[PDB]
């Protein structure tokens, strides 16, 4: 039982616990560009 | 930094030099850990690899994130059914109690 | 064609302490390492210890712990060897050799006798 | 725990001679870095088989050397000449220390 | 992690384990902190449980 | 109604080591705690110590540490008990004993007999 830290327990049991590792290769992407098409624009009334 | 360096303590300062590399080749790792006597078994296995081109043998401890140290004082107590995890670039090496290999 | 120089004979009272240089030709050490050997008169050869320059790392024999000093040059590429307390069976040729891509120890000096 | 070699070993012309060491298994049993130095009276020791039986370059190939269990033995097919150098043998050991045999001299009529 | 765990090192790796609680009715602090001797009372009071 | 199956006698040279194991029935350990005590003929009732396999805890007695050694499988349920360097006073019943709800000493075992 892990409900929370007000009750009182002893847990120092290690047998068969889930094994984790720290990943240190994640980093953050640079941003793309943008082809910002143009040219030539006319207006007709 | 991006790249590993090493750096200590000097009087309030930290001094911080630069890495070199060692010959990737030449790397053997000991796939047992009993050390002579008992209860003095090592704590991380030893790597024997040698420097640049130059012919020679250098046995060392192996650290994290492929570091060699050439300082041997990790030592511990042997534990019944003890389990070691270990992770080398982009490969896992678990040692069951205190030999063998996966 | 690395050659090696060693200093000439000098001659030193029981319990006092030599110095001995050698001096590496070429370019730099580099990755190299320096080995020191002694050689008695009728006996055979020992391995007294060696040095590397790279990480400045000192290694002996557990015979010669804290008796035999080493130290490097980075700019006159020099190698000092410092044994003080000499005693007399102490007195021996000495060798400081490199080791080479092919084998350790590929080259030798001229040597310096050191007599008690 | 230098490594023992025998005092002395006769010969003759035309004859292949064998010159063994043994040592330690620590030392000699665990790696494969075992060499045999030849030195002439006054003069630097000259290597001439390292590794295991790897010859170097520039050298005569009338010699080799072959490991077994814990004992290496190196065998000499070139007679005559000189063949008056003194043969040490030395290997790598544990903790990043080096041995080397007592010594081994060849004679010749 | 919200809920209480333990954790400890295992080679290179972090073996995590789950967590048991205690009868918190029987629970009972001794009100002394002094213990047998001198020079070698006890940092933390002792708590005596069941299980 | 908590059933403890001991294992039969046996018989062993002084110096050497017994193995007793002790089963016990119903779904699992869980929070119960197996004590192991001792017999001589004639005498009174040991202590030799306790194992929680919630936890997997051993607690030894200030006179039996360093040479009993407990272990417990919670896959069958089974505490192992292992003695070594005994001497010829080891000759004893021995038990396993399960804590309940209300007193530890709730259940009890058959016993087995230990000859040196």
């Amino acid at each position: 039982k892990s409900v929370d830290f007000y009750q009182f327990r002893v847990c120092s049991a290690s047998i068969t616990g889930e094994l984790f590792r720290f990943n240190l290769e994640q980093t953050c992407p640079d941003t793309k560009d943008k082809y910002h098409q143009e040219g030539i624009l006319l207006v007709y009334k | 930094y991006g790249r590993p360096v090493s750096a200590k303590f000097v009087g309030d300062a930290i001094s911080v030099t630069e890495c070199i590399n060692v010959d990737q080749s030449s790397v053997n790792i000991h796939k047992s850990l009993r050390t002579n006597s008992k209860d003095v078994c090592y704590a991380r296995p030893l790597v024997t690899f040698k420097f640049l081109n130059s012919s020679n043998l250098f046995t060392g401890q192996l650290g994290a994130r492929n570091e060699i140290i050439l300082t041997n004082n990790q030592v511990e107590t042997c534990k019944d059914t003890c389990e070691h995890y270990f992770i080398t670039r982009n490969e896992t090496l678990v040692y069951k109690d205190y030999a063998y290999l996966r | 064609q690395v050659q090696l120089v060693q200093s000439g004979a000098e001659l030193k009272t029981p319990g006092s302490s030599v110095k001995v240089s050698c001096k590496a030709s070429g370019g730099t050490f580099s990755s190299n390492t320096v080995s020191w050997l002694r050689q008695a008169p009728g006996q055979g050869l020992e391995w007294m210890g060696r040095i590397i320059p790279i990480v400045d790392v000192t290694n002996y024999a557990q015979k010669f712990q804290g008796r035999v000093k080493i130290t490097a040059d980075k700019s006159t590429t020099t190698a000092y060897m410092q044994l003080s307390s000499l005693r007399s069976e102490d007195t021996a040729v000495y060798f400081c050799a490199r080791d080479d891509a092919i084998d350790p120890f590929s080259y030798w000096g001229q040597g310096t006798l050191v007599t008690v | 725990s230098e490594l023992s070699q025998p005092a002395s070993v006769s010969g003759s012309p035309g004859q292949s001679i064998t010159i063994s060491c043994t040592g330690t298994s620590s030392d000699v049993g665990a790696y494969n870095f075992v060499s045999w130095y030849q030195q002439h009276p006054g003069k630097a020791p000259k290597l001439m088989i390292y590794d295991v039986t790897k010859w170097p370059s520039g050298v005569s190939n009338r010699f080799s050397g072959s490991k077994s269990g814990n004992t290496a033995s190196l065998t000499i097919s070139g007679l005559q000449a000189e063949d008056e150098a003194d043969y040490y043998c030395s290997s790598y050991a544990s903790s990043n220390t080096y041995v080397f045999g007592t010594g081994t001299k060849l004679t010749v009529l």
